[PDB]
């Protein structure tokens, strides 16, 4: 007999050294496409940046200060001269955490809270 | 009792026209008029888009002067200018691209002709030199409130269709006045007459004119751009001189934000314009 | 991953060796004839099927072939069909005409399909608590489809 | 199997063959669109702005800011600019339109 | 044949008709039978700046690729999160037609990052991926609660979720539903040769991004599973063969309320059931069965009984009536 076991059978082995070269082609692909990860994250974090930019376009936004807060879910703010712009913050944020007699992050147009501030 | 899905292509033509016109977006409202062929309900193409001149009124059904409208239009379809309007455009420059009471108004005097009646407002007074967002604007019909607001067939596009969505005035002004999307048309002689414009718009006249140029002026004023290049690499290797200490204690988090790296590669991105250069020199001295 | 340069002409000789056998398989025919996809290739095997006189036995590959593998070699193999037979005269002519119908497997289908069904009013109701009377109203027809 | 092995296994070898210059191609794309990002978000940047001034950080990448105006502004800062710009006592300055930071002055 | 024509059609100046030949050049090139159009589709998809080819790109990837489950999200596993949503969406229809029908746990797992994202494009097609794959199975099997119960949260979430994003979402919660859990679909025949119309109802079915209706074409491709154990063409037996593994494993998720073998499987007369494609492996004819064909049932599909007893009662059963069908 002695060909699929010898002569076939370091084809074999040469398959298994193929199989060695695909593991290189396998680690390159791998290790490349882990750069090609890190760059997409990358760039597309610039592009997160692009989405900040109608933030950006907000002329940023302004310090909201709570003086009083209010049992009607509209939250009576102390804002910056020819302010005090009572009104209800955003929904994913609760009204009672918010303390009264504290600085707060309030958007400049929409009026809504974004955290507390020391 | 119909509404169907329309979205409205915009050429260079109008839009280079919106921009002049936004050139022409000085404080004072300006006026102007889209032109075009309304070939069937849910496509709707601008070719033609001239300016107005101003009025101290602004803005108003009292400001279009029809005589004058009609005039220039008729002097249009004496030339290959066949096209009815297809809308009124101006600008809102600071306070937003919504529309006032007035602009409502003449808006609703002037959708009595034509049913689609774009409104397109361009404001490049608060829109920076990277992005020229514009949007064209609709008018809602009063008796429509009772149903639902508008049914628009075929949703994918209205994603794109939130990319307006200042908290302010978009919602914030959104009942009885709402949008439509802008999509484009640029076919191959705008293409690449526009293309080897914009790429000869970079370009030389004969184009090996600024080569040797700064081939020689790697020779005459790249050589201290060189030294100071070396100046920043060397007051950088002298803070990567404390480094190895820190990486010889800590190992675990990082601190500093600067990288000290992918600047030292655009250093030599910018020191490889000599080796670049050396060879057209070889190219120039030999023919 | 053939070029089909070899592999058509390798199955239609390596089908020339079952009918050199005790006996026709199935497989082997299906296998080369979803392939291949040849007249001269199920030219035979249509009227081998008079030559056994077997009714059980074409039913099978009828009804695969009908089913899948095909539809204008379909339309041809049909009218194949047609010119066999009268223009065992009447059993003949029973197994051409209700083996090309194919409307007895839709027959089924609606029995068992009328007898399996499972609708819940959970869904439904779901549906109805999250209907919109623009978007998602197709949204909850198509659903029902 | 044993000897299918092989004839099988040569598609994968070309399957794995194709993602070569496949990669080679979004390495080169994604890097060129890297740096079109990049230039759009620098030009983003113009010297025509305003000059506030710095009042507190109340936590990371974002902070308060003190107008001319006396009105205090939240803003989100840029990501490219690193602590040291984060000085409380600072001569910040915002843009006129973006109100984010490029650079802060030396007193 | 249409090689110089696609290639010719490929650099044409219309976007449309550059994504038609990557469209075309699926149905001519299925069955992975070319290594060539995954350079092109690969190279249009990253390459051309208009997302239209983009999204349009690897559909006709996976409609070449149909043929493995194991090898396409391995290579669709960095578009899985692209640069644009675009790539995104289009990588959620190929994970969609690659890994439907299937088992494949490869597509499934990259779906939790699918499912959350500020994009509702993602949001949506990744529920509609979503919707592709856990089809035809039993949770005693695989851990797919995660994906029930994000998929059930939508219609609950449908207040604070976009509007197009809700429409996939409940249009993703009818292919569970699709039938009565009874019928499926499948891209490939039994003999492992693959369906036309299949093919036609899954990508004009991912044509409805442009035009709505033309979901509607989904229902071309269901394939039911069932056996036929047909004798006569108007005689019909009881045929009951057994599993060889445990029957409440296999069964079916019966919902709320809202006001180790079987002896014998189920699927009786022949009311054959739902049947798993691994199932076909475990089918046990019984030897005490009277009647048994001449061909060995050993995969599921269609075959014909053969009378072994040749006698007096073939156990004829009747018929139904007139009512919502014929
Ligand atoms: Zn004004």
């Amino acid at each position: 007999l002695e060909e699929g076991k010898a002569g076939s059978g370091l084809r074999q082995y040469y398959l298994s050294k193929i199989e060695e070269l695909q593991l290189i082609v396998n680690d390159k692909s791998q290790n490349l496409r882990r750069l090609q990860a890190q760059r997409n994250e990358l760039n597309a974090k610039v592009r997160l940046l692009r989405e900040e930019l109608q933030l950006l376009q907000e002329q940023g936004s302004y310090v909201g200060e709570v003086v009083r807060a209010m049992d009607k879910k509209k939250v009576l703010v102390k804002v910056h001269p020819e302010g005090k712009f009572v009104v209800d913050v955003d929904k994913n944020i609760d009204i009672n955490d918010v303390t009264p007699n504290c600085r707060v992050a309030l958007r400049n147009d929409s009026y809504t809270l974004h955290k507390i501030l020391p | 009792a119909v509404d169907t899905a329309e979205q409205v292509y915009i050429s260079s033509l109008a839009l280079l026209k919106m921009l002049k016109h936004g050139r022409a977006g000085v404080p004072m409202e300006v006026m102007g008029l889209m032109l075009g062929e309304f070939v069937d309900d849910y496509t709707v193409r601008v070719i033609d888009v001239f300016a107005m001149p101003q009025s101290g009124t602004g803005v108003s059904v009292e400001a279009v002067d029809p005589v004058f409208q009609a005039k220039m239009l008729d002097m249009l379809k004496q030339t290959g200018r066949p096209e009815m309007v297809v809308g009124w455009y101006h600008s809102h420059p600071g306070f937003g691209c919504w529309l006032s009471g007035v602009d409502i108004n003449t808006q609703q005097s002037f959708e009595a002709l034509s049913e689609r009646a774009v409104a397109v407002v361009v404001d490049p007074i608060q829109s920076v030199k990277g992005k020229v967002v514009i949007d064209a604007f609709r008018l809602i019909n009063a008796n429509m409130m009772v149903l639902g607001h508008e049914p628009r067939q075929t949703t994918s596009n209205l994603g794109h269709l939130n990319k307006p969505s200042i908290q302010a005035l978009i919602h914030g002004l959104n009942r009885h006045y709402y949008s439509i999307t802008i999509n484009y048309r640029k076919n191959e002689l705008e293409q690449k007459m526009l293309l080897n414009l914009h790429k000869k718009s970079w370009m030389e006249g004969l184009t090996l004119q600024d080569y040797s140029e700064h081939c020689k002026h790697n020779e005459s004023v790249v050589k201290e751009m060189l030294e100071l290049a070396k100046n920043y690499n060397k007051a950088v290797e002298e803070e990567d001189k404390m480094t190895p200490e820190q990486l010889a204690i800590k190992n675990v988090g990082k601190q500093d934000p600067k990288r000290h790296l992918e600047e030292h590669v655009d250093v030599l991105m910018t020191s490889n314009i000599v080796q670049c250069l050396a060879a057209m020199l070889d190219t120039v001295v030999f023919k | 991953m053939q070029n089909k340069q070899f592999r058509n002409k390798v199955l239609r000789v390596l089908v020339k060796i079952y009918m050199n056998l005790e006996k026709p398989d199935f497989i082997n025919v299906c296998q080369c004839l979803i392939f291949l996809d040849d007249p001269q290739a199920v030219s035979d095997i249509l009227e081998k099927l008079v030559k056994e006189d077997n009714l059980l036995m074409a039913y099978q590959i009828c009804f695969d072939l009908y089913e899948s593998a095909s539809q204008q070699f379909l339309s041809s193999v049909i009218q194949n069909l047609r010119t066999v037979g009268t223009p065992e005269p009447k059993d003949q002519t029973l197994k051409m005409i209700k083996i090309l119908s194919g409307e007895m497997a839709i027959e089924l289908h609606l029995q068992f399909l009328i007898r399996n069904n499972n609708t819940d009013l959970m869904i439904l109701k779901n549906t109805k608590d999250a209907v919109r009377n623009s978007v998602c109203h197709t949204a909850t027809v198509i659903a029902n489809s | 199997d044993l000897y299918s092995r092989y004839k099988k296994l040569q598609q994968e070898l070309e399957f794995l063959e194709v993602q070569e210059e496949y990669i080679k191609d979004e390495q080169k794309n994604l890097k060129k669109e890297f740096l079109h990002a990049q230039e759009e978000v620098k030009r983003i940047q113009s010297i025509p702005l305003v000059i506030g001034q710095f009042l507190e950080a109340v936590d990371q990448n974002t902070a308060i800011v003190g107008s001319t105006t006396g009105s205090n502004y939240y803003v989100r800062i840029l990501s490219t600019i690193d602590r040291e710009l984060l000085k409380p006592n600072a001569s910040v300055a915002l843009h006129k339109h973006s109100n984010a930071l490029v650079d802060v002055l030396p007193p | 044949e249409a090689d110089a024509l696609i290639e010719s059609l490929c650099r044409d100046k219309d976007p449309i008709l550059r994504r038609s030949g990557m469209y075309t050049v699926a149905m001519a090139y299925c069955g992975s039978g070319n290594n060539k159009a995954i350079r092109r589709l690969l190279h249009v998809a990253v390459s051309d700046v208009n997302d239209d080819v983009r999204r349009a790109a690897v559909e006709s990837l996976g409609f070449i690729l149909f043929r493995t489950p194991e090898q396409c999200p391995s290579v669709v596993s960095l578009l899985s999160e692209s640069y644009n949503p675009h790539v995104r969406y289009g990588a959620a229809m190929a994970l969609g037609i690659c890994c439907a029908g299937t088992g494949n746990k490869e597509a499934i797992n990259l779906l939790e990052p699918m499912t959350n994202d500020p994009v509702n494009y993602v949001r949506q097609g990744a529920l509609i991926a979503s919707a592709l794959i856990m089809i035809q199975q039993t949770e005693i099997t695989c851990p797919k609660v995660n994906q029930f119960r994000q998929l059930y949260s939508k219609v609950i979430n449908d207040k604070h979720d976009d509007v197009m994003a809700k429409f996939g979402a409940i249009l993703a919660q009818g292919i569970l539903d699709a039938g009565g859990h009874n019928v499926t679909i499948s891209l490939q025949s039994r003999t492992g040769h693959t369906h036309m119309p299949s093919v036609v109802g899954v990508l004009v079915f991912t044509q409805f991004w442009f035009w709505f209706p033309l979901s509607h074409f989904l229902s071309l491709a269901y394939t039911p599973t069932c056996v036929i154990g047909l004798n006569k063409d108007l005689k019909m037996p009881k045929v009951q063969y057994k599993s060889n593994c445990k029957p409440s494993t296999f069964a079916y998720p019966a919902p709320l309320e809202v006001p180790s073998i079987t002896a014998k499987a189920k699927k009786k007369e022949k009311n054959p059931a739902r049947v798993m494609p691994a199932q076909l492996k475990v089918l046990t004819m019984p030897e005490t069965c009277r009647y048994q064909p001449f061909k060995p049932l050993s995969i599921g599909g269609i075959i014909i009984l053969k009378d072994t007893s040749e006698d007096i009662e073939e156990l004829v059963e009747p018929v139904a009536a007139h009512g919502p069908k014929i």
